[PDB]
């Protein structure tokens, strides 16, 4: 049982770099798998980046060479570095957490935790 | 830090193990070459057998006497039997001796070690007949000195053989343990290989395999370098001149060991070594002895042996810093063992504190691999498929030796069970707490990560292998396949009474 | 504990060969000394002896000692005969419990066996 909160985002010019960070409150954050999702205004959320408890990085759809994900256990927070944003990437981002799971890690139902989410726009 | 430690561990352990293997192989080849050149029915060397014991089982003593009588050596002068006691209960051993040998039993009222005249002629008159001595109960060391004096009074003999009261010897053990003495005049002592006949307990088989591996590698390397430290019971050889020279220093040294038990064969070998006399060891001579089946007794005697090991490693370093080019192999073994214990402790502490599944799986996998390699080498050398049980020795080692060495170093640092078993209990509690913390800290499931899957697969494979080994041992006990062929006939003879 | 029983013999002319076998029933520890004697009107004289483990002594080059070492059966065949070798052969055993020295004296042989020839 962890509560996810978001702090970051804003209005940024296309091609710039924007940083978003998520803070979670719980007993042992070191043993929770973390993931990021975005909600397009006319589409449904897709998996973009996620990091497991063993510092394993997963990316898809050009995120491999564009975005970087990392977590800090000492501060009990996770941040997703974003570089060279694009106008079509404008969407609200929700973070997800999971403790037990299987091979499925992209569907929204795999993760049992969600946050309020922060809005990120690209100009 | 951790990388440096693991790299040093790997390189040093691999190099030392390869050195031991090649040295043992070279020593075996040299001994085989020496043996192949000897003539048939060689009995040039005259030897005398000395048997010492106290509170020994009459069945085992009778079997030892029969095995001595079964020797094929044709140059045996006499047999010396010394009993450390002159009470009514101690007469059972003398009566058993009279059944296997002559009735020439003597009961002197004095001890040669505490008498003005230490010569053996005071208590013995004829050397042709075998003699039995029932001295006042003083100790194991006193019994050996009386046997040496009895053997020294006869100038015909040239060497002596020292065995325990429960030792079972092969028909060619005496010849093989005394043959290398004449090969090189610089050789003054020869060590014999010891085997454990009873293997009806999980601890007994493990300690038997550990003893066999020890005799194979460390004693083989020591024999190749002609600087053997492990010389003495329950099977060994000694020339008359060296024992005549070093009997007084050996008995005049202060003894703080086990009361009336554990005759100091270590310091005798140290005295031989410090005089610059080379010592070799042979595996052809095979001796059989029993092993305890109690974990508590095993732990306490390991603690005593660790204290001994400390005193005698200091003593042997002092004695072997004289040879010059040679003599440093014992010091190298000392540092190897010390660093091995230190790195095991450091690795266990690191594993406990960091609590990460990635490195633990790799460490247990490499430990299992090296243990399997060692077991395969032991099976190949011994030509026996039962040597694969040595993989289970790691658990008993970790659970028994480390508390034993900790207690040994704490006793000598700067309520009978408090100073013997409380340390072991605390070590077990700490290990259990560390394991519980590791399980709780890493309590999660994630099948989407390859690293977690790899760690889980490795752990499952390790547990499956351990379970298979345990099941194989359990079914072997029911079928009595693991039983030694010597043990089966001994059990049948004991049943027949 | 042990008993010695012999076999073979008979009246044979000086041209021929004879084989005498001495058998035992028990354990001899593979260390006792086995000897042979020819005559029981003179005192018994040594013929041949050898330890069970190995070795062998004469007084010969004519009579050899053989052992199976498995069935506890001994053999000693004679090559060629002389008019003066006809006597009641005996099988001798010496106990090594008293001493390990080898003695030619028949007195030291406490165990005796019946003769055939
Ligand atoms: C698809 C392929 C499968 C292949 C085989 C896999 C075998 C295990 C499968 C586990 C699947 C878990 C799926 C999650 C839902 C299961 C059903 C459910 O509703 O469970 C809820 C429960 C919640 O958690 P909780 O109640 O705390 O679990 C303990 C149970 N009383 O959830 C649970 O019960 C989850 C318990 C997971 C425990 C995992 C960690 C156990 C310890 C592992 C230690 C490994 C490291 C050791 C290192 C060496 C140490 C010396
Ligand atoms: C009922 C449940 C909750 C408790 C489960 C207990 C075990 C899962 C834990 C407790 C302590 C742990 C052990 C602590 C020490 C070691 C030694 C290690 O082997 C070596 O270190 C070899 C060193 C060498 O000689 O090279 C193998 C793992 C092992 C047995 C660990 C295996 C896992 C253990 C047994
Ligand atoms: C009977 C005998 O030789 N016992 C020795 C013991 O004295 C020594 O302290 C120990 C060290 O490894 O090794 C044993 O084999």
């Amino acid at each position: 049982q962890v509560q996810l909160v978001e702090s970051g985002g804003g209005l940024v010019q296309a091609g710039g770099s924007l940083k978003v960070s998520c803070a979670a409150s719980g007993r042992a954050f070191k043993t929770y798998r973390m993931a990021w999702f975005r909600q397009a205004p006319g589409k449904e959320r897709e998996f973009v980046s996620g990091i497991s408890a063993l510092e394993t990085t997963y990316y898809a759809d050009s995120v491999k060479g564009r975005f970087t994900i990392s977590r800090d256990n000492t501060k009990n927070t996770v941040s997703l570095q974003m570089d060279s944003l694009k106008p079509e990437d404008t969407a609200v981002y929700y973070c997800a957490a999971r403790r037990y799971g299987g091979t499925d890690y992209t569907t929204t139902g795999s993760y049992d935790y969600w946050g309020q989410g922060t809005q990120v726009t690209v100009s | 830090s951790a990388v440096w430690g693991i790299s040093v561990y790997g390189v040093f352990v691999l190099g030392f193990y390869i050195a031991q293997i090649v040295f043992s192989e070279f020593n075996r080849m040299r001994l085989s070459d020496w043996i192949s050149l000897r003539p048939d029915n060689w009995n040039a060397t005259r030897v005398a057998v000395i048997i010492a014991g106290y509170r020994e089982d009459p069945f085992m003593f009778k079997k030892c006497l029969e095995s001595v009588r079964d020797s094929e050596y044709g140059n045996v002068a006499r047999l010396i039997c010394v009993i450390d006691g002159d009470e009514e209960e101690d007469l059972k051993m003398a009566e058993i001796y009279k059944q296997v040998y002559n009735d020439n039993v003597k009961k002197p009222g004095v001890v040669l070690c505490e008498s003005e005249n230490k010569n053996g002629s005071t208590i013995d008159s004829d050397v042709s007949k075998n003699i039995c001595i029932l001295q006042p109960h003083r100790g194991k060391r006193e019994s050996l000195y009386t046997g040496f004096q009895l053997a020294s009074m006869d100038p015909s003999v040239h060497a002596v053989v020292l065995i325990d009261s429960d030792t079972v010897l092969e028909k060619n053990a005496i010849l093989e343990v005394v043959y290398p003495l004449s090969c090189d005049p610089n050789i003054k002592a020869v060590a014999g290989e010891c085997k454990i006949w009873n293997t009806d307990t999980i601890l007994s088989m493990l300690v038997s395999w550990r003893y066999f591996s020890a005799f194979n590698v460390e004693r083989g390397a020591q024999s190749l370098w002609k600087t053997v430290q492990c010389v003495g019971g329950p099977l060994g050889a000694y020339t008359i001149d060296i024992i005549n020279e070093i009997k007084d220093p050996w008995i005049t040294q202060t003894f703080l060991g086990n009361k009336c038990t554990y005759g100091d064969n270590r310091r005798l070998t140290n005295e031989v070594l410090m005089r610059g006399k080379k010592i070799v060891y042979t595996p052809f001579a095979v001796g059989w002895s029993d092993s305890p089946t109690n974990v508590m007794r095993y732990i306490v005697q390991q603690t005593r042996w660790s204290k001994s090991w400390c005193r005698e490693i200091w003593y042997t370093l002092g004695s072997a810093w004289k040879h010059g080019f040679s003599g440093i192999y014992l010091a190298f073994e000392c540092m190897y063992q010390i660093m091995y214990f230190f790195l095991v402790m450091y690795l266990f502490s690191y594993i406990a504190i960091k609590a990460d599944i990635r490195a633990q799986t790799a460490t247990v996998l490499v430990s299992t691999l090296v243990t399997i390699i060692k077991s395969s080498y032991l099976a190949l050398r011994a030509k026996n498929l039962k040597a694969f049980y040595f993989v289970l020795y790691t658990y008993v080692y970790f659970f028994c030796m480390i508390p034993a060495r900790i207690t040994a170093m704490f006793t000598m640092f700067d309520w009978l069970w408090a100073k013997q078993f409380l340390i072991t209990y605390m070590w077990w509690a700490g290990v259990l707490a560390a394991g519980v913390y590791s399980i709780v800290d890493n309590w999660y499931f994630d099948w989407a990560d390859i690293q977690y899957r790899f760690a889980l697969v490795g752990i499952c494979s390790y547990l499956v292998f351990v379970s298979i080994v345990l099941v194989i041992y359990l079914i072997g006990k029911i079928t009595t396949w693991n039983y030694t062929p010597l043990q089966k006939e001994l059990i049948e003879e004991r049943y027949l009474h | 504990q042990v008993q010695l029983v012999e076999s073979g013999g008979g009246l044979v002319q000086a041209g021929g060969s004879l084989r005498l076998a001495c058998a035992a029933s028990g354990r001899i520890f593979s260390s006792d000394t086995l000897a042979w004697f020819r005559r029981a009107g003179k005192e018994r004289e040594f013929v041949a002896a050898s330890r069970w483990s190995g070795g062998g002594t004469d007084y010969k080059g004519r009579f050899t000692f053989s052992r199976d070492n498995t069935r506890n059966t001994m053999c000693l065949e004679m090559n060629s005969l002389k008019p003066e070798d006809t006597a009641v052969y005996y099988c001798a055993l010496r106990t090594a419990r008293d001493s390990y020295y080898y003695t030619r004296n028949p007195t030291g042989y406490d165990y005796w066996g019946q003769g055939t020839q």
